[PDB]
RNA sequence: UAUAUACAUAAAGACCAGGC
């Protein structure tokens, strides 16, 4: 559902609403949000 | 155990007393960092002599 | 910082080496908040055994 | 952060002459003689190379988000 | 001379300040202690000058410079402008965009503005060494002409050169953080993070 | 050209106005000022210490040294500078010849340039503009909100 | 956010008309162009071009304002000479000059390579 | 008061040439009839300066002198300052 | 709209202005109105207000227009003058030297909104036509207006001797007809004061004409400025090598004058002046030498500027700063006080742990005998600092008192 | 009342640099010349760009803002290229722009270095220009952090962007040693000598010369690299007289139909 | 005595010497929320139809 | 086919920092 990053082990888990926020093989619990698919497109301005 | 005490950042009794730049750096503090302040709730406070 | 009296405001020969002239807020606050000078160092204390 | 392309005043490129300009600090040149190699001529040039800070290598020490 | 080269090898002599301390070179003297001495502003006012002002200077000031405190020693020449103007810019100094920390990635602060292309200056006083302002300099240089050109200059008002800011001249980032807090507060009552 | 720039001397102001290097008053070699400050910001405000940073820092972008402006030297006189500026084959005070941006035309009055350290400071325009046409309303006070 | 785009100086949008001719009543033969999307470039040349002509009295542009973009040429001629046929005249003119400078352009870069 | 006897000022004080070219714009903003030729006019207040010049605007002034009593002056009778 | 500043200290500080839109984020408004509401561009703000209805629009229209305002009931001067560098450039444009030829004339006479349609003749017709500043000026000059002033400059000894209409430096200001015939303008003309030739224009034609008189001085005098320029420069700070020896040898002067009365009150010979404690007589002698001292070298300083210096191009015209910051710049910052009175003793009967005990000398005291240029020394930066701090602390105390 | 004639004597001609000594011409006219070399003279830049992943230290728009500055090969197809605005066609076509790639993963322990030699044009005539010396420095990568992103490079000049500025610093002066009194020293003897000044050392300044108005307008003119500096010249002459040459139209129309 | 109104705006200023004494810029995003109430005539209903 | 989704809620106070 939501693919999230550790930010001591730096690895994706897919962890879901309503769960407490513990990344597995590590316990550190805080989680980063990695980044959205949909387009960005900037001036060179 | 009667209570917790607040600690200054770099003193003595901080986990970051002692530390190279490496491992500052492990830890994500910035080397530069003058220390002397406390975190308390999360937000930086400053003894004002 | 409300009262308009203006001795303790006013630079004194006493601040020469351990606090900066020129740093100062301005606004109500003129003179009462200093900055201290580079090399001063305030004492930590000690006993007199 | 990083080195300007650009010079910001002429407009002649900076960009690619940092890596090439530490090169000749470390050949025990003067910075007035780097910047004479490296062509240089006009001082709103020569302060971009001169005057810069390279943060960039410090910014490189902290781990990425993503192993 | 002795005392100078061995700290001029610091690095690994183990040998520093606390050294030159207890050598009785340098000495702590506070306030009402200053009441009592005879100080020389260099080593200049101890040379013989044939008409003696004082010939018992009793201690010697290291630097007459480092009266000064951490804002305003950043300025070039303080001591050739009006005394309000070093005032001013202590104001101002507290006030520039730069690189705040090098870690600013990592930290989440409300209000965090940040500077793409800092500058360490062109005139660079002798103690910014000492305050880390080569690290992490706020401010950039910048070819400034003094000219009443347009007259939009006029008042305390700059013109600037639009080539220039299209090439990233104090072009910045300004970070804003929000934060909000699930909690459950009422019996049935829950708060969730969802999608409406 | 509203945000607010200031150097180290204590001289604050905004933007007027941002000409296109086109637009700009270049020297002699093609070097368009980034910025251009008023003249009469000086007299009466007394910052010196501005127009030799200006000086000094012209010499140290030529020699390719870093200058040093510690307030206390003996050891660097306006005088001393400038013979240091005249050996790079500019005028010892600075002054400079300029032409005319629009029109090309020399400008009758020499004008002083160098390089300076300015700052950028947290005031910006965008932050603070305001504007309110019946909006929100106080509760107690049935009156337009604050802030 | 109220920065005006950058195009905006060059550009044209629907329903301005680049020169709009304007009499000028203060004055006989007196006439005032207004050049939308212009600046000092090109308001430059054409007057410095005017004064060259024996039959204009008076030539002059200003930009009225720098943060809009658009000329305002008055000029004044002698009579029976048209200050729409001075305002012709010299735009043919550079036009003949701006031709032979860049043929003489490529001649001398002929000559400066091997030779 | 009498038309009589009137103590006042003839001209017009600045304070009321601003309220009469305020109230007469209002009204010419609003269907009302416009004494003067109009050319070329879209705005009231100008075409409510321009009634001021001729005189025509149908608008008497109640002075209140300061013990009670008041005089009534016409806008006609009055003296333009400007 | 109603256009404000706080503090509101009289009226001029809410005026009524016609908009008119322009790009980017900030109002913007003429210079001459910075003088009313007392606002100089560093990051300023000021409100705006606009009138919800014609009834009250029609208020600001004919009360509060800028136009209006021009004139102050406060003390029957003019409240907007010229300000800043068209007041440095219009002294400049003024001189008999400008001649202008007939391409820098096209351009002028451009900027002119109430020009009537004809090229004055040249002042000079051949060898080859050049108009003159004060030539195109008498086409802004509105009406027929008529004044004398005086420059600043004007020296006394010319309006009694020879050579009074004829004014060899050009001092004297007439304006006959709308037409200015001599003299040079500056602050006391185009400036703010009792019959200026401002002044005179609103009292003689009216609101509206005076409305178009700034409006041409500043277009055409700052569209010329960009031929000639303006600037300051390090060389305009600066003295001859001659002067630099005339300064000093008034200050070893002084100080020599200070060590004998300083050496005559040890051996009590100074007698008190009538009515002063010997502290207050010669607390008053000391004063008296070292303000002659700083006013000699300043004097002295003020002979030495070239024409072409810029400081005097500013200071003469009363544009911006005074004759006392030419003197401290070139040569002498002088005494330094607190609370009226030379500095006093922090430490117990010294000043600075430097001094000896009880130096009433001129350096031990404050006298700062550098000027900005050379700099000052370690000491003398403090206590410059020392007199400095007593201009901030009334700045802030002041202002809440003139408000209650 | 016609126009004068000019002529042209390249001094310095290198692969940076041009310097040509125009003479017989107004002060305008040859003003209005050099004015042109900086705005008017159509380049190739970057304009859109998309970013697909970055990692990098850098963000996002601020790599968009290098790679705009980073000047593309333009000595020819600029003027088959059209603006992106007068192109016909939806989006960008081969006509209007030029696609750009940089793909770019840091794998070894090593700090990599992106440089402009990674951008990747899918045509060859236009590059980075470094690739016609060091690359242009893009951003610096850590280990495990990757950046890779398309851009489309246009066609625009000067007046836009400070990005399409085909030249470097251009040069301009006339009258060298002082002889027409634009500008007046205050002391003559301390000034130094143009590279140009025709004077001996000894004395300061040419005597006034009453008739005389400024001819010989000396230039130099120094590219980026976009252009070989011959052509920055070629094409601002050309670039002018087209705008010359939109007037006679436009003005003419409105002659005719006024009348 | 005071309160706070509607129909304000408040922003930096800046110096245009091309206005007038009695003109000044107001920028279009200030200009674009402050609004005047104006009633309808047949002169103006043409104009105001559009706006 | 007709008809409909119309606006309200983020309290207030305290101290602190800065701006003109
Ligand atoms: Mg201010
Ligand atoms: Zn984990
Ligand atoms: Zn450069």
């Amino acid at each position: 559902p939501m693919i999230y990053i550790c930010g001591e082990c730096h690895t994706e888990n897919e962890i879901k609403s309503r769960d407490p926020i513990r990344c597995r093989e590590c316990g550190y619990r805080i989680m980063y949000k990695k980044r959205t698919k949909r387009l960005v497109v900037f001036d060179a301005r | 155990f009667i209570g917790k005490i607040p600690i200054m950042l770099r003193s003595t009794y901080c986990l970051l007393n002692g530390l190279t730049d490496r491992d500052l750096c492990e830890l994500n503090e910035c080397p530069l960092d003058p220390g002397g302040y406390f975190i308390i709730n999360g937000s930086e406070k400053v003894l004002i002599a | 910082r409300d009262g308009k009296l203006a001795k303790p405001r006013q630079l004194h020969n006493t601040l020469w080496g351990m606090v900066c002239p020129a740093e100062t807020p301005e606004g109500h606050a003129v003179g009462l908040v200093k900055n201290l000078a580079l090399m001063a160092y305030i004492s930590v204390g000690s006993q007199p055994s | 952060m990083i080195i300007p392309v650009r010079c910001f005043t002429c407009g002649k490129i900076v960009g690619n002459k940092w890596e090439a300009y530490l090169g000749l600090l470390q050949a025990e040149y003067t910075e007035g003689d780097a910047l004479d190699a490296l062509g240089l001529k006009r001082y709103c040039c020569r302060r971009m190379l001169l005057a810069h800070v390279d943060l960039i290598e410090k910014l490189l020490n902290y781990a990425p988000l993503e192993k | 001379k002795r005392h100078i080269d061995q700290l001029k090898e610091r690095e690994y002599n183990n040998y520093s300040w606390q050294d030159l301390v207890a050598s009785g070179v340098v000495e702590y003297i506070d306030t009402l202690e200053e009441e009592t001495v005879m100080l020389a502003m260099t080593p200049d006012d101890l040379q013989e000058k044939e008409v003696a002002y004082c010939s018992t200077y009793t201690h010697c000031e290291i630097h007459p410079s480092m009266i000064l405190g951490v804002c305003a020693s950043i300025i070039p020449f303080p001591d050739h402008n009006q005394s309000p103007r070093n005032t001013y810019q202590s104001a101002m100094g507290k006030q520039a965009m730069g690189v705040y920390i090098t870690n600013f990635h990592v930290r989440m602060d409300t209000l965090a503005h940040v500077l793409y292309y800092p500058q360490k200056p062109l005139v660079t006083t002798r103690s910014m060494e000492y305050l880390r302002f080569r690290e992490l300099p706020a401010g950039i240089n910048s070819i400034v002409a003094i000219a009443s050109y347009t007259g939009y200059n006029q008042e305390d008002s700059v013109i600037m050169n639009r080539s220039a800011v299209d090439r990233g001249f104090f072009r910045s980032v300004f970070y804003r953080s929000y934060k909000e807090q699930e909690s459950k507060k009422g019996f049935d009552q829950e708060e969730v993070f969802e999608k409406p | 050209i509203g945000d607010k720039f200031a150097s180290r001397h204590g001289q604050k102001g905004t933007c007027g106005i941002q000409y296109r290097q086109e637009d700009m008053p270049f020297t002699c070699e093609g070097i368009t000022p980034d910025i251009i400050i008023n003249p009469h910001a000086i007299p009466s405000r007394m910052t010196i210490g501005h127009l030799i940073e200006c000086l000094q820092g012209k010499v140290s972008a030529n020699k390719g040294e870093i200058g040093d402006a510690t307030p206390f030297n003996d050891a660097v006189n306006v005088q001393k500078i400038s013979n240091l500026l005249s050996d790079y084959g500019y005028h010892l005070r600075g002054n400079e010849v300029l032409y005319n941006g629009f029109t090309g035309r020399k400008i009758t009055s020499q004008i002083f340039i160098g390089p300076t350290y300015y700052q950028r400071l947290k005031h910006m325009v965008d932050d603070k503009i305001h504007s309110r046409a019946r909006g929100p309303i106080q509760i107690l006070n049935r009156q337009p909100m604050e802030g | 956010m109220n920065a005006p785009p950058a195009f905006e100086s060059f550009l044209l949008f629907e329903g301005e008309k680049k020169i709009t001719i304007n009499k000028d009543t203060k004055v006989p033969n007196a006439c005032l162009f207004t050049i939308n999307k212009e600046d000092h470039t090109l308001g430059n040349i054409i007057k410095s071009q005017l004064l060259k002509d024996p039959q204009v009295l008076f030539a002059g542009y200003k930009v009225p304002h720098p943060l809009e973009h658009k000329i305002i040429i008055r000029v004044q001629t002698t009579p029976d000479y048209s200050p729409q046929e001075a305002f012709t005249n010299a735009i043919t003119d550079l036009i003949s000059e701006l031709s032979l400078l860049e043929e003489r352009f490529r001649v001398a870069i002929k000559d400066k390579q091997e030779g | 008061q009498a038309n009589q006897k009137r103590i006042t000022t003839p001209y017009m004080t600045k304070y009321e040439r601003a309220r009469v070219l305020g109230t007469r714009a209002l009204q010419i903003a609003m269907c009302a009839p416009v004494m003067v030729e109009l050319e070329g006019e879209t705005d009231p207040l100008l075409i409510a300066m321009k009634e001021l010049k001729a005189r025509k605007i149908p608008i008497i002034i109640r002075r209140y002198l300061p013990d009670g009593s008041y005089e009534d002056w016409g806008v006609d009778e009055l003296i333009i300052t400007d | 709209v109603i256009f404000n500043r706080q503090p509101t200290l009289h009226k001029m500080s809410m005026m009524g202005h016609r908009v008119r839109i322009l790009p980017w984020s900030t109002f913007r408004l003429n210079l001459s109105v910075t003088t009313p509401y007392n606002a100089d561009f560093d990051g300023d703000e000021m409100n705006l207000h606009l009138p919800q209805s014609l009834e009250t629009r029609a208020e600001i229209q004919e009360l509060a227009m800028v136009p209006r305002m021009i004139v102050t009931p406060q003390s029957n001067r003019p409240v907007m003058g010229i300000v800043q560098d068209t007041l440095t450039a219009v002294r400049k444009f003024t001189k008999r030297d400008v001649f202008l030829e007939r391409g820098e004339v096209m351009n002028l006479l451009m900027f002119l909104s109430t020009w009537d349609g004809k090229v004055p003749q040249p002042a000079i017709l051949k060898p080859r036509p050049l108009w003159t500043g004060k030539q195109i000026f008498s086409l802004i000059i509105p009406g027929h207006i008529n004044c004398i002033r005086t420059h600043s400059t004007h020296p006394d000894d010319e309006d009694s001797g020879p050579y009074k209409h004829i004014s060899p430096g050009d001092t004297k200001v007439v304006v006959e007809n709308g037409e200015l015939i001599m003299g040079i303008l500056c602050k006391k003309s185009l400036g703010t004061s009792a019959g200026s030739l401002v002044h005179i224009s609103y009292l003689e034609m009216g609101h509206d004409i005076t409305r178009l008189f700034y409006s041409n001085i500043q277009t055409v005098i700052n569209n010329w400025l960009l031929i000639e320029g303006h600037t300051i420069g390090i060389g305009d700070s600066i003295a001859d090598s001659k002067t630099y020896q005339d300064i000093q040898n008034t200050i070893k002067k002084a100080k020599q004058d200070v060590i004998e009365v300083i050496e005559k009150a040890h051996n009590n010979e100074l007698e008190p002046t009538p009515g002063n404690t010997l502290r207050q007589t010669f607390e008053n002698q000391v004063n008296r030498i070292l303000n002659d001292a700083r006013d000699k070298t300043g004097s002295s300083a003020q002979k030495s500027l070239s024409e072409y210096n810029n400081f005097k191009s500013m200071v003469v015209s009363g544009a911006k700063g005074s004759k006392i910051n030419i003197s401290q710049v070139i040569a002498v910052v002088g005494q330094q006080n607190v609370e009226g009175k030379r500095i006093p003793f922090g430490f117990k009967h010294r000043t600075l742990p430097h001094f000896i005990k009880d130096d009433y000398g001129p350096e031990s005291r404050g006298f700062v005998e550098n000027s900005y240029l050379a700099g000052l020394t370690p000491t003398e930066f403090f206590f410059h600092a020392m007199g400095g701090r007593e201009g901030l602390i009334d700045t802030a105390v002041k202002t809440a008192e003139t408000g209650y | 009342p016609y126009a004068n004639q000019p002529t042209v004597r390249i001094t310095e001609l290198t692969d940076e640099n041009v310097k040509f000594i125009i003479e017989n011409t107004d002060l305008a006219v040859a003003n209005s010349i050099r004015r042109v070399f900086i705005a008017e003279v159509p380049i190739i830049a970057i304009d859109w760009v998309q970013i697909d992943a970055n990692s990098s230290v850098l963000h996002d728009e601020f790599i968009a803002h290098r790679l705009g500055l980073i000047p593309l090969t333009s000595d020819d197809i600029v003027d088959k290229l059209q603006y992106s605005r007068d192109c016909t066609c939806e989006e960008f076509c081969p006509e209007c722009s030029v696609e750009f790639t940089l793909d770019v993963r840091c794998n070894e322990d090593q700090t990599r270095h992106v440089t402009s030699r990674d951008l990747i044009s899918n045509s060859p005539r236009v590059i980075p220009v470094t690739s016609r010396q060091d690359d242009i420095l893009i951003v610096k990568l850590r280990k495990g952090q990757e950046l890779r992103l398309r851009a489309y490079a246009k066609k625009g000049f000067g007046k836009e962007h400070a990005k399409w500025n085909p030249t470097a610093g251009v040069a301009f002066e006339y009258d060298p040693d002082n002889a027409l009194r634009h500008t007046v020293y205050p002391k003559p003897e301390e000034w130094p000598k143009s590279e140009y000044s025709e004077l001996d050392e000894d004395e300061s300044q040419a005597p006034y010369d009453p008739n005389g108005k400024p001819e010989r307008f000396y230039y130099n003119v120094e590219s980026c690299g976009s252009l070989r500096p011959e052509t920055i010249v070629l094409s601002a002459l050309s670039g002018l007289k087209k705008k010359l040459s939109d007037l006679q139209t436009q003005l003419s129309h409105e002659i005719q139909s006024d009348v | 005595m005071g309160k706070r109104v509607d129909f304000s705006a408040r922003t930096v200023i800046t110096p245009d010497p091309n206005l007038s004494i009695d003109q000044v810029g107001v920028p279009r995003s200030i200009a674009a929320n402050m609004t005047f109430a104006e009633i309808v005539t047949p002169f103006n209903i043409d104009r105001l139809q559009e706006l």
